[PDB]
RNA sequence: GUCUCCGUAGUGUAGCGGUUAUCACGUUCGCCUAACACGCGAAAGGUCCUCGGUUCGAAACCGGGCGGAAACACCA
RNA sequence: GGUGACCACGGGUGACGGGGAAUCAGGGUUCGAUUCCGGAGAGGGAGCCUGAGAAACGGCUACCACAUCCAAGGAAGGCAGCA
RNA sequence: AAUGAGUCCACUUUAAAUCCUUUAACGAGGAUCCAUUGGAGGGCAAGUCUGGUGCCAGCAGCCGCGGUAAUUCCAGCUCCAA
């Protein structure tokens, strides 16, 4: 190509978007933003396929342009704005708030939250550097950068960013024994406790995490988001508590649900 | 003589009275004669057979299902 | 809206046939002065400057270098009343087959004889072609025509009375003999090479006071060619009759493919239904239709149009084929046909097995007389006797013939523009007649 | 050429032309399968013949 | 009319488009597919509204007759219905007119107007002559 | 470019060698007994049984207690008992290999209506199903090869619009009635 | 469409305005063999591509049309 | 100096590469121009302006090959886009 | 007695249509509203039937058939395969 691409084929779209095949040839193609397009949920499919508030891209465009969609405390009129991980979606006209969190199957779930919980938001710091006049800076997992953080905050820690101010209220150090969530790879969406961290210089650090039920897995360091102090989460966990259960104990859960409902 | 590449071949005319449907300067379609460039049966050195003549099938002309283009 | 009329031009070799129509097309505004001067300069080198107006119709380079018309050709122009097109004739003993195609695709005609001494006498004679042309016009269906005498400028004295009268009376009595009405036909004196008496009355000759013409529809008075042709009879249109269309030619136009060209006789042709060509028996959807490089939504009868057809090649459809709608009755190949004929002149007797060439509309096919049924009196269709054994000139008979080559014909009782035919041999029209009964394959 | 093509189509020319008999239509599909199953699976013959074929020319 | 029944399901309301939308199924045991007009006022009686804000479409009938299923859309106000609803459904109810030329002709006019530069009267006269 | 799918597969496999008496006779016997149209719709059920047997053999090659083997074995046995070709108590991968295409052909709707007695013969059953007279639960089925599950076994019944359940007699019946009233006053 | 040439048994062609023949043949029949092979002798085979004209008469002299073999153009 | 019988280098390809497709005991043998990813090209080469991004061709310049109009002074082209 | 394949009203579909699914009214007794394509020596399921031809025409993937009594050509009838 002679320049950047601005189309996204329907079948080449990310799997977790859960887009079918027969509805179209193209995919939303999210605009550039705080999150990469591989792990973002554009508002068009969030409001058309996850909530069914809209039947068409035109209807979700009307909803967006009427300025009801507030993301992270700011109104976004972009139809294809990349929402991403744990950005608070706020609709004040219908009076509910959403937190965008992966489920046990590594897909963004429709997670409803109270306004007082929605007022804050967790972020994973991605780099800490000192800039001119000796001013410390902090770049989170979003594109959000802030000045003058707590000097105790190190790389790949978690910070509590209260909305409408953007400042830090609290933070969780990346330490052994802290509740985390996997934000990439096969274990995407699994909640557990940091148990071990082996570090390979010149390469990727591998962290071993054990969940509540005792199923211990591992993942790369860059795919980890600390979400709680020790074991109590600082956010509202979705249904299933991020406990991935295999198909063997999923099928009988389905059968028990059918028996109870029938 | 084939239209492409001008090569001259000999092609069998495969039924009882299908030679009379063939006159000079006809445009015939020729296919292989059965075994991949090898002669078949008692016909020496003949590896092709006529399927159509003047864009009408020899089978159609033999069964009388349609007529020569008069 | 405005009605379209086809006018053909018949005459002799070097009779001003193309010169006067070049003047006419320039003066009415078909071409421009720059183009006609370009024709003059092109004629200047090889000295055929007398035919710089003839080259408007003589589009062929062989036509230009030989000074004679080989094939018929078409032009369009708009008069003050309606829309007309014009076809030239070759005007030669050899190209009778070429000119009869144009005269067949005709609603009306004009006949040209040079007024000079030494040309009119050869023009109207046994070897003359004016007789043949006027005969074949009525034979093929030219109901009304006009006559314009040309090149009286070369007469001595130029533009005279008695020279005009001695020839208009001769042609009037000849067309009275053949069937035409001298009262109906208008007589126009024109000086072609000088370009006189087309738009305004030329004051060099005041002895001509204008013609008065009478006809069953009405009466008219004329002083110029335009005034003559602005009062012609509008022919009827067999729109209700199913589509029939002889094909004057077939072209391979770059970018659009095979376009047959012919004059719509019966029915209305519009892009959007399948048609069938009779002699070749091919079925094809029409893609577009067009007259004079201008698109038409419908092709009314009497329209000389080129129509574009799909998924066929130029070799499949040739000259003389007739097309018709497949949804209506499709025209198709005829094994034989019965005709009421009138033999005109033949040095010998006509018997069974005689194979002259029958020229019907656009097709020109040799037909072999299968047998003779009966002889017919010249008038009233009177039965004379059964099973003739020989035929002579000035006699009428019922003859059944089969064309050697495949040919589609129509009975005159059904398709009058297709039932007319002529018979040609030894460069004279041996027989003329119509078709009565046709069998189908 | 040796000149032996003139005999082309000789026998197909000399063959006398006998017309096809006009006969009743044959059932097709499931009915045909039913008929030919009934003919050769449900029938009893007391005659000898050592299981003679279906197109026996008796 | 004697035996025709509307049933609603997957009912929900969204203030974002100021409407209530659902998927409906109507049972016509021995009759053809019930006309959208008839569903309109029948559902209007069902929801105590008027049969001019009611919007239904997508009615496909199950094999063997009987049930047919479509998507029902009702608004709080006709101005909102005019505002956020497709023009083809508005034209189906007659509230919108699509009296306009062909796409081919529109492209022809655009390309011809490209040939005329700047000049207002010639740019507007570009499509006047070749109709 | 296009938004089609073109995901398709054949449902049958032709036999390896044609013109063998044993196979021809056995296939014709099944066709005649089950009222099948052609050899293709017995090759189809043969192919389905072949796929089932191949999956079962592949699962049996896996080690016992292997979770993939357990999960897919229970799923396959559940589907087999749902279609009813297998007994509910015979929940073993071994018993899948003991199945025959007669078990699958017996579960067709065409055979099911004949066994229930809604038709006087298997061919009468096939034509009755094709002419929209038989319904399952509430949906009418005009497919003879409709595999009948055990729960849908009891709900097979005449169609309500057919001239065997509700009213509305046939076109020839109504023509005969109008001829009767036109001939006899 | 125009122009140039050719068209006699089935192929190879003699031929005269007053006779279209043969030849290598091709075919058939006798001629020897179970079948052949070789070999001997006879017959058929023509609207002279077709149609007409000139002539007392034409295949041939001419006018066409047809088919084949060459060329030139022909763009609603 | 560097590379080569562990096949360099050269040549051929009826070679765009891959995900994949056919066949099907197991192992394999053929096919993948073709809707997804990546590359290349816009008649053949070549050189550029603009712009963040082009050696762009539904941008320009030149040559070659085809080819349109012309009042013969000039002018205008690029369907391996949809038809 | 039962149905469609067709005609065909309306609904439905759809940007607008079309098609499908609904549903009126016609619509089957050679139900002529007509199933074909290849074969019948063997391989390989199916005829030592009848009539022509007579090493000719032709068939035949391979063995092979045909020279006057052809299970193999050309046809009729009858069978076989899908
Ligand atoms: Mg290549
Ligand atoms: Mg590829
Ligand atoms: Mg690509
Ligand atoms: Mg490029
Ligand atoms: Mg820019
Ligand atoms: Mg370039
Ligand atoms: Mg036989």
């Amino acid at each position: 190509a002679r320049g950047p691409k601005k189309h996204l084929k329907r079948v080449a779209a990310p799997k977790h978007w859960m887009l079918d095949k027969l509805t179209g040839v193209f995919a939303p193609r999210p605009s550039t933003g705080p999150h990469k397009l591989r792990e973002c949920l554009p508002l068009i499919i969030f409001l058309r396929n996850r909530l069914k508030y809209a039947l068409t891209g035109d209807e979700v465009k009307k909803i967006c342009m009427q300025r009801f969609i507030k993301i992270d405390g700011k109104v976004r009129t972009d139809i294809t704005y990349p929402a991403g991980f744990m950005d608070v979606i706020s609709i004040d006209k219908t009076g509910e708030n959403f937190r965008l969190i992966y489920d046990t199957k590594g897909r963004f779930a429709v997670h409803r939250i109270t306004p007082e919980e929605a007022k804050y938001k967790l972020c994973k710091v991605r780099k800490i550097f000192v800039g001119t006049k000796g001013i410390p800076h902090l770049v989170t997992h979003d594109a959000r950068t802030i000045r003058y953080p707590d000097p105790l905050i190190k790389v790949n820690d978690t910070i509590q960013i209260d909305l409408e101010t953007g400042k830090i209220t609290d933070f969780i150090k990346f330490d052994t024994g802290n509740l985390c969530m996997v934000t990439g790879g096969a274990n995407l969406g699994r909640i557990g406790v940091i148990t071990n961290r082996e570090r390979h210089p010149g390469s990727f650090d591998v962290v071993h995490v054990k969940d509540a039920n005792g199923n211990s897995f591992a993942t790369r360091l860059s795919n980890i988001f600390v979400i709680g102090k020790g074991n109590k989460p600082w956010i509202s966990l979705p249904r299933g508590k991020g406990i991935r259960l295999t198909i063997a104990e999923e099928r009988d859960k389905r059968l028990a649900a059918k028996q109870s409902s029938g | 003589q084939l239209i492409k590449n001008g090569k001259k071949i000999t092609a069998f005319v495969p039924n009882d009275g299908c030679l009379n449907f063939i006159e000079e300067n006809d445009e015939v379609l020729v296919a292989g004669f059965g075994r991949k460039g090898h002669a078949v049966g008692d016909i020496p050195g003949v590896r092709f057979k006529v399927v159509k003549v003047a864009n009408v099938s020899l089978l159609a002309l033999y069964k009388g299902k349609k007529e020569r283009p008069r | 809206e405005k009605t379209h009329i086809n006018i053909v031009v018949i005459g002799h070799v070097d009779s001003g046939k193309s010169t006067t129509t070049g003047h006419l097309i320039y003066k009415c505004g078909g071409i421009d002065k720059r183009t006609i001067e370009k024709f003059e300069k092109e004629a200047a080198e090889m000295g055929k400057g007398s035919f710089k107006y003839a080259w408007v119709l003589d589009k062929l380079k062989a036509e230009r270098e030989r000074g004679i018309t080989i094939d018929i050709s078409l032009w369009k122009f708009e008069t003050s009343k309606y829309y007309v097109t014009i076809i030239d004739a070759p005007g030669h003993r050899d190209f009778i087959k070429n000119m009869i195609t144009g005269t067949s695709q005709a609603d009306c005609a004009v006949l040209i004889v040079a007024a000079g001494v030494g040309e009119f006498e050869a023009g109207i004679s046994k070897n003359g072609q004016t007789r043949e042309h006027a005969l074949l016009a009525y034979t093929l269906g030219v109901k009304q025509l006009i006559v314009g005498v040309n090149k009286m400028d070369s007469t001595e004295p130029p533009y005279s009375q008695k020279r005009y009268e001695e020839i208009v009376k001769e042609v009037s009595t000849y067309i009275k003999k053949i069937g035409y009405n001298p009262d109906t036909v208008a007589f126009v004196p024109i000086s072609g090479w000088n370009g006189d008496n087309m738009l305004e009355p030329s004051a060099n000759m005041p002895w001509f006071k204008g013609w008065k013409v009478t006809r069953k529809d009405g009466n008219a008075s004329g002083t110029t060619l335009l005034e003559a042709l602005d009062c012609i009879l509008p022919p009827t249109r067999p729109t209700d009759k199913p589509l029939r269309l002889p094909l004057q030619d077939v072209y391979k136009i770059g970018g659009i493919g095979t376009v047959p060209v012919g004059r719509v006789e019966t029915g209305v042709l519009k892009p959007g239904m399948v048609v069938t060509f009779a002699p070749v028996n091919v079925t094809t959807e029409v893609k577009s239709v067009e007259m004079h490089h201008e698109a038409l939504s419908e092709a009314l009868p009497g329209d000389n149009v080129g129509f574009n057809v799909k998924n066929v090649s130029v070799k499949d459809v040739r000259r003389g084929n007739v097309a018709g709608d497949s949804k209506n009755d499709p025209p198709m190949e005829a094994a034989g046909f019965t005709a009421q004929v009138i033999i005109l002149n033949h040095p010998g007797q006509i018997s069974a097995g005689y194979a002259p060439v029958l020229d019907c509309h656009t097709a020109h096919i040799a037909c072999k007389f299968a047998e003779l049924k009966e002889k017919i009196d010249r008038r009233s269709g009177k039965k004379l006797e059964d099973g003739p054994k020989f035929l002579k000139s000035g006699d009428a008979a019922i003859v059944d013939m089969v064309p050697g080559k495949p040919m589609c014909v129509e009975s005159f009782s059904d398709y009058p523009p297709l039932g007319r035919f002529a018979v040609r041999d030894m460069r004279q029209t041996v027989a003329v007649g119509v078709i009565k009964a046709v069998d189908k394959k | 050429v040796h000149g032996s093509l003139a005999r082309a189509g000789k026998v197909r020319g000399q063959t006398p032309k006998v017309a096809k008999q006009e006969k009743k239509k044959k059932k097709t599909g499931r009915a045909k399968r039913r008929m030919q199953y009934n003919r050769r699976f449900v029938n009893v013959v007391p005659t000898f013949g050592k299981k003679k074929g279906p197109n026996a020319n008796s | 009319n004697d035996t025709v029944t509307i049933r609603t399901r997957k009912f929900m309301t969204n203030r974002l488009l100021q409407r209530k939308q659902m998927v409906i199924d109507v049972l016509h045991p021995g009759k053809a597919t019930v006309p959208k007009t008839e569903i309109r006022e029948k559902l209007a009686k069902m929801y105590k509204t008027t049969p001019d804000v009611i919007f239904v479409f997508g009615f496909r009938t199950h094999f063997g007759g009987g049930k047919t299923t479509g998507f029902g859309m009702i608004y709080d106000s006709l101005d909102y219905a005019k505002k956020n609803e497709p023009k083809h459904r508005l034209a189906r109810h007659g509230l919108y007119e699509k009296k306009k030329t062909s796409r081919k002709q529109r492209k022809e006019r655009k390309n011809r107007m490209k040939k005329v530069r700047g000049t207002a009267k010639a740019n507007v006269g570009a499509g006047k002559k070749p109709k | 470019p296009v938004a089609r799918s073109w995901v398709c597969r054949k449902t049958y496999v032709t036999p390896r060698r044609p013109f063998e008496k044993s196979r021809l006779d056995q296939e014709l016997k099944l066709i005649g007994e089950y009222g099948l149209r052609n050899k293709r719709e017995v090759w189809r059920v043969k192919f389905t049984l072949a796929k089932i047997r191949k999956a079962a053999r592949e699962l049996l090659t896996l080690d016992e207690k292997d979770p993939r083997r357990l999960f897919e074995g229970n799923a396959l046995l559940r589907r087999l008992v749902r279609i009813g070709v297998l007994d509910e108590g015979k929940m073993k991968l071994d018993y899948i290999l003991g199945l025959k295409i007669e078990d699958f052909l017996e579960r067709r709707l065409q055979t099911q209506v004949f066994k229930l007695g809604l038709a006087k013969s298997i061919h009468h059953a096939r034509v009755l199903i094709r002419q929209r007279h038989i319904r399952v639960r509430k949906q009418v089925v005009n497919i003879p090869s409709f595999i009948v599950r055990l729960d849908s076994q009891k709900h097979i019944d005449f169609s309500l619009r057919s001239p065997y359940g509700g009213g509305r007699p046939g076109r020839v019946k109504r023509k005969n009635a109008k001829k009767g009233q036109g001939g006899a006053g």
